[PDB]
Parts: structure tokens; C-alpha cells; sequence
């Protein structure tokens, strides 16, 4: 039994039968799926919860691990694999793989390349390994164990909040509460019980459409709050902070950070150096945005547009403030300090201007 | 259809060993090969199974890291490594033909090899010492089993009860051979020592 | 670093009273303010996190409020089990600094007169070469008490060790030990030893004496 | 999944009907339950496969039945050539497991042992070693008791193909079913 | 949820010590854990936090370079290795579970305290002397008696009465540092005067640093 795919994107629905099959996806991005076929009654009796043992690098999918070593799907030029509703052991190749575990407690390792791992429902152990890998998480209270490996990796919690009924609770008003500095993510919360993922070596977090708390670690992080009024703290390192829609609060902390308030009325604070080399970029975007500045913050630059009622809050008395034009920029210095807040192109036109300052 | 296994192996405690299991008389890549361990006077313990077509393997959890199976399709032969040998590994190792790649599958072991004797020990080759009614002999100390005991050049074979050898605490072997004789009215041979004693 | 200042180090309040403990941060801590209770036996328990959120199992008479730099812990109906030291803590930025703590004691609704006992040096201690005269003042309130030692009528100050028990968790009274330590030779050169206690409950001091030569 | 066979030793006279059982800790399918026969010095041979099917060359007096957790092997008429150890084997789930085995022996009229002692040889005592040998000859049943502690090693022969007796040696009070009272020698 | 601390001891200045914390009742590997210490002035100070996977460790400036927090998730244990210890490190050391909520951190569950004493003074076991009841300690149907636990180092000692059968009316005072550098305390119990002739009173003293176990029987003074 042989199957050769075309030059386009092909999808092969593979059963858990006992025969040996040859699969060649050919050109294009091709997927084998093992979650559409209903596992037979004899296999459920003799295999139990054990699913498939798949190795794209070895080019074999074992459909009856241990019990029937003949029952092997030999694959080549297949980039993506979807597991069974049972406990699977899935390993990609050095190419970009999409590896879905679906139901059951699956162990998935992507090997090299930029892989997309989705454990699905169940107690999943996910290794991104080399490359820039993405972990797609799902609406569930069961814990997952994520290791990004080397490279710039991303855990994505968009699917926590979806249309229809949501299984996992979110009774504190938050979608997820992610702390890369402590290596866990609170994916769900109820009165008197919390549900955590173990996340290690992952640099980036994508939030939900509800309020999220995203806290980075010492590395360069990219945190995207998405919808809802989010709270984002980058920690040390040069971070990239995205508020998205809603009224967000973005804190770059130490390092040279870049803050994108996005739509809505956002509060942007570049932070202060932990120890001169502290330059933060604050782009509040559209809406009425508030920029925080103080002693020890260094040299931060605001980029504004739309010419609204954006405000600046400086932790210093009004008589400590010193305004100077620099080219086309307005430069607000705190007397006695080397700290300076620059509004980019303030003198070019009204759209770039910020004209309200709250002082201490 | 037969499975030819390797010969008896006597090796030092810390070493490793390969045993072979050559197949013949059937489509080699259409039957799984399984391996079973049997200690002297003990039951049957499953080691693991190999698919000779692809090299796929599965092991008993208690033999993972100790046993390793490989197959050579050109020679129709299956091998097994034993690593970090221990006195608890001295046993007889069988290879058996298992699952068929076909429509009728029942997972029985229909053809068994003769077995490869693996005895691991720190002792070296040593020669035996020899010490109505009933008379007998006594073979006190020898390590490389076995010995053959005959009485009066084999002309006497009635009433003879040669006992199975026993492993004494020192690492060598001993046994006793006895003949029942009328009240009115002994050749030992050890090959690895080249010692023949008549008394 | 961020400094947490609790202006009150110790306070006393009555049962059923409303008690407020204040905390002040040197910077804005964005409501990340927590309160901890340390019972006299040393065990530490979390009462409130995030300014006003009550930990599981915490009685509802505990409450928290504040913002920016000013924060308050409030006990609405003071109960006898609430004798403890209360610490605030900011969880905003490293290092996670604690306030100095506020020891809370019960303001008893009645004073209690001390009962005074005196123990001469043990025969075992004298045999071993030491001498300690122990004065035991028991079940009194308020805690303030003065003890004066006299040896043959002359006041002795050096070598006096004073110790107080924590406020009795049930009686709300205090106990005290005053130990006069002497060289064994000096103790056996004098005869009269007096412990004098002055307490609010009497204008005349309590005099407890023994004579070394009188059994 | 965990195979338990009963009994450990099964004694049967010639012509007697024999039944040994094999139970599993969990339900196994009849298709994946097999029996093997092993005699000393030989490899196991497939005897009954899939609960009730005889392998090649197996006499028709053998049969097997069972389902779920309870399986059995039956001989309708004991023969001397049947004396061996029988292992049941499940491959319903991996890993496959064997039973402990049932040793089928020939039952015989009770035969008392013959006891003999052998003092250490003067040839042996030249090396400073003393080994005393006690011999039990042509006895049935196999169960015996030999005491002289910790300074002896026992050894018993196979069941004799002719008179179905055993012979035991210990290197001497002997207790046996044929002896109305322990015999000392 | 349970945290059991251990390892406190006396160490000379510049020495090392490792504390342990056994966790139970929760998924240990999902939580950041912390150590907090309390100095003799009752002030509390955070000294270490470790991430749930052990990758990140955080320290205040006062212990950086000297303290190492570590964890064995397989053994549900948290450790704090200390080196180059100074007198300022003398404290009660607690292990606590760290929680983050809404962007801020707190410690929701604590162990009890373990005592670290940094001093060059040598360990000394106490002498236990009976404070006999007498007419000078008896008034109004109540008699006071006790035990003097004198001249020991370091802290602490534990005192019980009649092997824990007498827990009411017990006044075990805080130890006082004498000018000799050694500690001393008394435990005084109030009993009915009627019981002095028919009830035996024994104080039990434990000084684990010196492995001192003493049961002193306190007899009434008769005239
Ligand atoms: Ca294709
Ligand atoms: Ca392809
Ligand atoms: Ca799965
Ligand atoms: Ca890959
Ligand atoms: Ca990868
Ligand atoms: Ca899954
Ligand atoms: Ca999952
Ligand atoms: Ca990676
Ligand atoms: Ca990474
Ligand atoms: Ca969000
Ligand atoms: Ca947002
Ligand atoms: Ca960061
Ligand atoms: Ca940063
Ligand atoms: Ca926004
Ligand atoms: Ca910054
Ligand atoms: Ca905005
Ligand atoms: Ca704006
Ligand atoms: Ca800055
Ligand atoms: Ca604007």
C-alpha cells in the first residue's frame, strides 16, 4: 500500500491499522492525521491508552508500539503530523513541522527548524528544541510542560478564550497570568484552585482577549497582551511590549525597551536602569496615552500621532522641569539629573505634540 | 524452518557478548524474532522483540540497557548484546520466531532455537579432583562444566546415578556418581582441563 | 530600595475594638501590598495580599485598604487570638521589603496585682559554685513594673537579669523573672536578700525577703 | 498479564486424567493464549496455541479450554512421554508474560529410599578438606528431608525413565513418606 | 500545604551551612519558592527566590555572592547553601511558597523558623537547678516552683514539665544573655499547694546543640 501526494498541500487521514503503509507527500506542505479514525475495539483492548510513536526524522510512524512492530507507516516529505486521541510520542525532523498531539497525554519534540507544537487536550510534554518554535495552548485546566529549547520561542494562549462555552475557569477576571521569570503560567483560575503550566526557555508570550498579566524574565522578551486591559512587565533585558486593544499598562523595567500601547488609553513606562545606557521607545499609538518618567530613567523618546490629549507624568516637581528644543524634538529634562524625556518631532506639527504634564 | 543459535559462551564478569540467531527456510523479513532468558532451573523471561525488516525493537523494561537487538537482512541473522554482565545474567538465551506479517496473527512462538548457553564467572579453567551395597566417586572442584562419568569403560550402566553438578560457594563445580552393586560382588573426563582420571 | 515604614511599632487595644495598622512605602507600589501575621510562637501566616484580597481561611473581620504609598490593615472586632505582630510587605519590585512590624497586645479591662515569689540559690547550684536569687512576679497587668534588689538593706544593681513572658493568650496578664546573680562567696557573706516590686496596683511596693540563715 | 499456573507440581499415574490451570491478572483473549512444553536439555516447543488448538505433532489426548482470566490444559490419558514442564503464555498485551510453569511428573507407588554414608577420603583429607556424602537411592515421592547446618549441598536426579523414582545426595537422618520413622545411617 | 524547614546550627564566622525545606501537599514544581529570615530585632528580610524550574535565582544585595538557593523537584526539597557567613546572618530562617497575582508577589504559606547562630563562641551545655517551692513561694493555695537553666550556648533550649503532662500555669521565660556570653533562663510553674506532698514535679530540659537531656525533680523545701 503506497500513497504519493501531489505538488500542493495534501492531507492524509491515516488509521491505526496493523498493515505497513508507504506515504510520500511530495512537494508542498503535507500533513498526516491520526485523530480522525476511530481506534478499533481490539486495539483499545490490547493497546490501552498508548497511541502512536512517530519520528519524522526516522521516517516511521509506529501505530501499534511494542505489540506489533510490523504496523509502521513509512513517511517522507511530510512536514506536519497530527496524533491520535491517545498518548502519543511524536518527534519532528530538522524542517519546520506542525506537530499536534490532540487528546491524550503526548510527548512532542520538534527537533530543528521553526516548529509549531500544539499539545491539545491532555497532560502534554512539549520540547521545541533548536529553532524559533511556537507553542499553541488550549482551553483546559490540565497542566502542560513546555521547554522552548534554544532559539526565540513563543507560547500562545489565544485559544484560552473562544466563542462558545469556555471549560477552564477565569474567575479572577484574567485570561492568563504568565511569569517567565518564575517559569510558570497560570492558565486558569477559580475560587481556591489554580492551574499552571511549566514554561521554560520560552522568550515570548501571546495573551488572550481578556485581561492578562504578562511578566518577562532577564532575556529579551516579546509580550503581546492582545485584547482586554493588560498588565505587562518586561523585566531585565531589551524587551518588546505590545498592549494591543484595550487600556493597557506596559512597563519595560531595566534595559532598552520598546513599548507599543496600541489602540486604547494606555500607560507606558520605559523604566530605569538597574546598573546611562537606558533608552526606551514609547509609542502609545492611538488614544489618550500616559507616559511615565522619573529620576534614573535615562533618555526615553515618545512617538505620538493624532494630536490628542496625551499626558506625561513625571515624578518630579514642576519647578524641577526644564524644556529645550532639540532639532524638531521637545526635550524635557529634570534639573540636577542627566535624565531627559524626548517627544519626537514635537515641533514639526501638532499631531506629534504632547501638551499635558502631571508633576509631583 | 529452523533458527541456528551461537555456541556456549564463557566470559569474564565485566565484559559483554554477542549471540547470533541465523534464520532459514522462510521469508526472513516477514516474521518477528523474540528473545527469552532462562536461568538454570527457572522459568521463562521475555527479553525483547525485533522486526528484522526495519530494525524496529521493543524491550522488557528490566532488560533496557542490558540487551540490544540487531538484524542483518543480508545474512538472515539476528544478534543480541549483553552489557555489564553479572552472575544474574548467567542463563540460557533462546530466540524464537514470532508474529507473522499476514492476515492470521496469533503472537505465538512456533519455532525455537536450541539456545545459547551464557555462563559468566570470575573463575578460570580448573581440573577436577577425584575423591546390598553401593559405591561411588566424587568430583570436588572444577569450573568449566561439564564432566562425563563412566564406570568400568561403560560396560556397567545398571544402577548408575550420576548426579547433576552443583555450584559451590567458591565458584567451581562438584558432583557425585554412584552405582548400586550386589553385596556378594570409575572413568571421569573433563574436556576443558584435558584431565582424564580413572579410579 | 523601597522602604516600608509602619509608624507604630507597638499598640494596645481592647477586645471588640476596631484596630487599624498603617503602612507607608517610599514609592508607589501599585497596590502590591501584603500583610502577614506572626503569632507569639513565631509562626507566620498570610492575611491579605494585593492591598485588600483576603487569603483563604482568614476571618472576615480582617480588611485592607490603600493605594499609592499609604496602606492600612483593619481589624473590625479585636479578638483575643489576634495578639500578634503584623508586618506589611510590598511585592512590586526586588527586593521585596517588609515593614518593621507592629506588635499588637490586648488592653486588659482590669489591672491585676502581682503575686511575688522568691527562690534562694539552690543547694545544687551552691554546691556547684554559683549563686542566683530568683524573684518571680506572676499574673499582673499592666506590663510596667519596677524591681529593686537589696542585699542587707543596700541596693544592688549590677548582676540583675530581668525577663518577661509574652502577654498571656488567655488572661492577658504578664509574668516576670528578676534574677540576681552573685559569686557564691559573696552570697554567703550576707544574710538578708530582698526583692521589691513597684506596680500600678499599689502605691506601697511589694517586699519579698528571705534570710540565708533562716530556713 | 500476570500469569499464575496451578499446581507447581502435578503427579499423575499412567492413564490418569490430567488438568493444569493458568490464570491471568486481567482478561486476555483466547486467540493470544498459548502453551509450551519443555523437557530438560531441550528448547520449549509450542504445544497448544490460541487456547484450544494443538501444534504440529501434539497427540490428540491433549486439549485446552478457557476464556477471560481462566484457562486450562488437559491430558485425557497420562503417558510417560508427557512428563515435562508446561508454560502458559499471553500476548494479549505487551510485554508478553509467561507462567511460572507446571512440572508434570509420573505418580508411582510409594518407594522408601536407601541410605548410605561415605566418610571423607584419606586422599581428600590430604588437602585438608572434609566432605561427607549421604545418598538416597530410588525413592518416590520426591519430597524428602535430610539433616546432618549450612555446611552441605543437596542434589537430586531427574525422575528415572524406568522405575519413576528419584535419587538424592547431600554433601544423616532421613525423613520420607516411605519411612515409618526417620532412618539414621 | 506543608513546608518543613531544617538545618539550623551554630557556625563560626566565615563558615558554611545548608538548610533544607521539605514540601508536601501541592505540586512543588509549579511554584517559585523563597527563603525569608528574621533577625533578633524581629525585622523580616527576603533572602532568596528560585524559579519553579530552577533556571533563575534572585537575591538581595545583602546576600548576593554568598547564598545559593536550589531545589530538587524530584525530591520536593528546597535548599539554601550559605557561605562566608557573618554575625549579621544570625537569624531565624523561614522557607515560604511564592505566589504572583495581578503583577505582584507574595508568600502564601510559610514553614516554621530554623535558627542560624554565627559566633566564634563554643557550644556549652546548661546546668539545671531546681527552684524548690517553699513558704517564700507559696501564698493563697498556690505554690510556685521551677527550674533554672543556667550558662548555656547557643540558643535554644526547650523546657517541659512532667514530660508534657503539666502544661497549664507554666511560665518559661525568654533567655537572657549574661555578661559571660552565655544564656540563662528559668521556667516557673504554679500548682496547688495541696499537691506538693503527693504530686512529683519534674522539669525536662533539652539543649540539642550540646545533646543535653536533663530531667530535674523539684522537691519541696521542708522546715
Ligand atoms: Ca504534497
Ligand atoms: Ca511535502
Ligand atoms: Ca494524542
Ligand atoms: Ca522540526
Ligand atoms: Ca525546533
Ligand atoms: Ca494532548
Ligand atoms: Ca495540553
Ligand atoms: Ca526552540
Ligand atoms: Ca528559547
Ligand atoms: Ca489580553
Ligand atoms: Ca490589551
Ligand atoms: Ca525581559
Ligand atoms: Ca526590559
Ligand atoms: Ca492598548
Ligand atoms: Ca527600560
Ligand atoms: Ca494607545
Ligand atoms: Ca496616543
Ligand atoms: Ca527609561
Ligand atoms: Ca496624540
Amino acid at each position: 500500500n503506497t500513497v504519493i501526494g501531489g505538488a500542493g498541500d495534501d492531507v492524509f487521514l491515516q488509521d491505526l491499522g496493523v498493515w505497513s503503509n508507504q506515504l510520500d507527500g511530495g512537494a508542498g506542505v503535507d500533513t498526516v492525521k491520526y485523530n480522525v479514525h476511530q481506534p478499533s475495539e481490539e486495539r483499545l483492548e490490547r493497546m490501552g491508552d498508548t497511541g502512536i510513536h512517530a519520528d519524522l526524522q526516522k521516517g516511521t510512524v509506529e501505530k501499534w508500539p511494542a505489540l506489533n512492530l510490523f504496523s509502521v507507516d513509512h513517511v517522507k516529505n511530510i512536514e506536519n503530523l497530527h496524533g491520535s486521541r491517545l498518548n502519543d510520542r511524536i518527534a519532528g525532523d530538522d524542517q519546520d513541522n506542525e506537530l499536534w498531539g490532540h487528546d491524550g497525554n503526548d510527548t512532542i519534540r520538534g527537533r530543528g527548524g521553526d516548529d509549531i507544537l500544539r499539545g491539545g487536550l491532555g497532560l502534554d510534554t512539549l520540547y521545541g528544541e533548536d529553532g524559533n518554535d511556537i507553542f499553541l495552548q488550549d482551553d483546559e485546566t490540565v497542566s502542560d510542560d513546555i521547554d522552548g529549547g534554544a532559539g526565540l520561542d513563543t507560547v500562545d494562549y489565544s485559544a484560552m478564550i473562544h466563542p462558545g462555552r469556555i471549560v477552564a475557569p477565569h474567575e479572577y477576571g484574567f485570561g492568563i497570568e504568565a511569569d517567565l521569570s518564575r517559569e510558570w503560567v497560570r492558565k486558569a483560575s477559580a475560587l481556591g484552585v489554580d492551574y499552571y503550566d511549566n514554561v521554560r526557555n520560552v522568550e515570548n508570550v501571546i495573551g488572550t482577549s481578556m485581561k492578562d498579566v504578562l511578566i518577562g524574565d532577564a532575556q529579551a522578551n516579546t509580550l503581546m497582551g492582545q485584547g482586554g486591559d493588560d498588565t505587562v512587565r518586561g523585566g531585565d533585558g531589551d524587551d518588546l511590549l505590545f498592549g494591543g486593544d484595550g487600556n493597557d499598562m506596559l512597563y519595560g523595567d531595566a534595559g532598552n525597551d520598546t513599548l507599543y500601547g496600541g489602540l486604547g488609553d494606555d500607560t507606558l513606562e520605559g523604566g530605569a536602569g538597574n546598573d546611562a545606557r537606558e533608552h526606551d521607545v514609547l509609542r502609545g499609538g492611538d488614544g489618550v496615552d500616559t507616559y511615565l518618567f522619573g529620576v534614573g530613567y535615562g533618555h526615553d523618546t515618545i512617538y505620538e500621532s493624532g494630536g490628542g490629549h496625551d499626558t506625561i507624568r513625571i515624578n518630579a516637581g514642576a519647578d524641577q522641569l526644564w524644556f529645550a528644543r532639540q532639532g524638531n524634538d521637545l526635550e524635557i529634562r529634570i534639573l540636577g539629573t542627566d535624565d531627559a524625556l524626548t517627544v519626537h518631532d514635537w515641533y514639526r506639527d501638532a499631531d506629534h505634540r504632547v501638551e499635558i504634564i502631571h508633576a509631583a | 524452518v529452523q533458527l541456528q543459535q551461537s555456541g556456549a559462551e564463557l566470559v569474564r564478569p565485566g565484559t559483554s557478548v554477542k549471540v547470533s540467531c541465523k534464520a532459514s527456510g522462510y521469508a526472513f523479513t516477514n516474521y518477528l524474532i523474540e528473545w527469552v532468558k532462562q536461568r538454570p532451573g527457572q522459568g521463562l523471561e521475555w527479553i525483547g522483540v525485533i522486526n528484522p525488516g526495519i530494525g524496529n525493537t521493543n524491550y522488557n523494561e528490566k532488560f533496557k540497557g542490558k540487551a540490544t537487538l540487531t538484524a542483518d537482512k543480508s545474512s538472515s541473522t539476528v544478534y543480541m548484546q549483553l552489557s555489564s554482565l553479572t552472575s544474574d545474567d548467567s542463563a540460557v538465551y533462546f530466540c524464537a520466531r514470532g508474529l507473522n506479517y499476514g492476515s492470521s496473527q496469533h503472537w505465538y512462538f512456533d519455532v525455537w532455537g536450541a539456545g545459547t548457553s551464557v555462563t559468566v564467572s570470575s573463575r578460570s579453567t580448573k581440573g577436577p579432583s577425584v575423591f546390598t551395597a553401593a559405591l561411588g566417586c566424587l568430583v570436588k572442584d572444577y569450573f568449566p562444566e561439564p564432566v562425563t562419568v563412566s564406570w568400568n569403560s561403560g560396560a556397567l550402566t545398571s544402577g548408575v546415578h550420576t548426579f547433576p553438578a552443583v555450584l559451590q560457594s567458591s565458584g567451581l563445580y562438584s558432583l557425585s556418581s554412584v552405582v548400586t552393586v550386589p553385596s556378594s560382588s570409575c572413568n571421569v573426563n573433563h574436556k576443558p582441563s584435558n584431565t582424564k582420571v580413572d579410579k | 530600595d523601597i522602604q516600608m515604614i509602619q509608624s507604630t511599632s507597638s499598640l494596645s487595644a481592647s477586645l471588640g475594638d476596631r484596630v487599624t495598622i498603617s503602612c507607608r512605602a517610599s514609592q508607589d507600589i501599585s497596590n502590591y501590598l501584603n500583610w502577614y501575621q506572626q503569632k507569639p510562637d513565631g509562626t507566620v501566616k498570610l492575611l491579605i495580599y494585593y492591598t485588600s484580597r483576603l487569603h483563604s481561611g482568614v476571618p472576615s473581620r480582617f480588611s485592607g485598604s490603600g493605594s499609592g504609598t499609604d496602606y492600612s490593615l483593619t481589624i473590625s472586632n479585636l479578638e483575643q487570638e489576634d495578639i500578634a505582630t503584623y508586618f506589611c510587605q510590598q511585592g512590586n519590585t526586588l527586593p521585596y521589603t517588609f515593614g518593621g512590624g507592629t506588635k499588637l497586645e490586648i488592653k486588659r479591662t482590669a489591672d491585676a496585682a502581682p503575686t511575688v515569689s522568691i527562690f534562694p540559690p539552690s543547694s545544687e547550684q551552691l554546691t556547684s559554685g554559683g549563686a542566683s536569687v530568683v524573684c518571680f512576679l506572676n499574673n499582673f497587668y499592666p506590663k510596667d513594673i519596677n524591681v529593686k534588689w537589696k542585699i542587707d538593706g543596700s541596693e544592688r544593681q549590677n548582676g540583675v537579669l530581668n525577663s518577661w513572658t509574652d502577654q498571656d493568650s488567655k488572661d492577658s496578664t504578664y509574668s516576670m523573672s528578676s534574677t540576681l546573680t552573685l559569686t557564691k562567696d559573696e552570697y554567703e557573706r550576707h544574710n538578708s536578700y530582698t526583692c521589691e516590686a513597684t506596680h500600678k496596683t499599689s502605691t506601697s511596693p511589694i517586699v519579698k525577703s528571705f534570710n540565708r540563715n533562716e530556713c | 498479564i500476570v500469569m499464575t499456573q496451578s499446581p507447581a507440581i502435578l503427579s499423575a499415574s499412567l492413564g490418569e486424567r490430567v488438568t493444569m490451570t493458568c490464570t491471568a491478572s486481567s482478561s486476555v483473549s483466547s486467540s493470544y493464549l498459548h502453551w509450551y512444553q519443555q523437557k530438560p536439555g531441550s528448547s520449549p516447543k509450542l504445544w497448544i496455541y490460541s487456547t484450544s488448538n494443538l501444534a504440529s505433532g501434539v497427540p490428540a489426548r491433549f486439549s485446552g479450554s478457557g476464556s477471560g482470566t481462566s484457562y486450562s490444559l488437559t491430558i485425557s490419558s497420562m503417558e510417560a512421554e508427557d512428563a515435562a514442564t508446561y508454560y502458559c503464555h499471553q500476548y494479549h498485551r505487551s510485554p508478553p508474560t509467561f507462567g511460572a510453569g507446571t512440572k508434570l511428573e509420573i505418580k508411582r507407588t510409594v518407594a522408601a529410599p536407601s541410605v548410605f554414608i561415605f566418610p571423607p577420603s584419606d586422599e581428600q583429607l590430604k588437602s585438608g578438606t572434609a566432605s561427607v556424602v549421604c545418598l538416597l537411592n530410588n525413592f518416590y515421592p520426591r519430597e524428602a528431608k535430610v539433616q546432618w547446618s549450612g555446611n552441605s549441598q543437596e542434589s537430586v536426579t531427574e525422575q528415572d525413565s524406568k522405575d519413576s523414582t528419584y535419587s538424592l545426595s547431600s554433601t544423616c537422618e532421613v525423613t520420607h513418606q516411605g519411612l515409618s520413622s526417620p532412618v539414621t545411617k | 500545604v506543608n513546608l518543613v524547614e531544617s538545618g539550623g546550627d551554630l557556625v563560626k564566622p566565615g563558615g558554611s551551612l545548608k538548610l533544607s525545606c521539605a514540601a508536601s501537599g501541592f505540586t512543588f514544581s509549579s511554584y517559585g519558592m523563597s527563603w525569608v529570615r528574621q533577625t533578633p530585632d524581629k525585622r523580616l528580610e527576603w533572602v532568596a527566590t528560585i524559579s519553579s524550574g530552577g533556571t533563575y535565582t534572585y537575591y538581595p544585595d545583602s546576600v548576593k555572592g554568598r547564598f545559593t538557593i536550589s531545589r530538587d523537584n524530584a525530591k520536593n526539597t528546597l535548599y539554601l547553601q550559605m557561605s562566608s557567613l557573618k554575625s549579621e546572618d544570625t537569624a531565624m530562617y523561614y522557607c515560604a511558597r511564592e505566589i504572583m497575582r495581578g503583577g505582584g508577589y507574595y508568600f502564601d504559606y510559610w514553614s516554621q523558623g530554623t535558627t542560624l547562630t554565627v559566633s566564634s563562641r563554643s557550644t556549652k551545655g546548661p546546668s539545671v537547678f531546681p527552684l524548690a517551692p517553699s513558704s517564700k513561694s507559696t501564698s493563697g493555695g498556690t505554690a510556685a516552683l521551677g527550674c533554672l537553666v543556667k550558662d548555656y550556648f547557643p540558643e535554644p533550649v526547650t523546657v517541659s514539665w512532667n514530660s508534657g503532662a503539666l502544661t497549664s500555669g507554666v511560665h518559661t521565660f525568654p533567655a537572657v544573655l549574661q555578661s559571660s556570653g552565655l544564656y540563662s533562663l528559668s521556667s516557673v510553674v504554679t500548682v496547688p499547694s495541696s499537691s506538693l506532698g503527693t504530686q512529683t514535679y519534674i522539669c525536662n530540659v533539652n539543649h540539642k546543640p550540646s545533646n543535653t537531656k536533663v530531667d530535674k525533680k523539684v522537691e519541696p523545701k521542708s522546715c
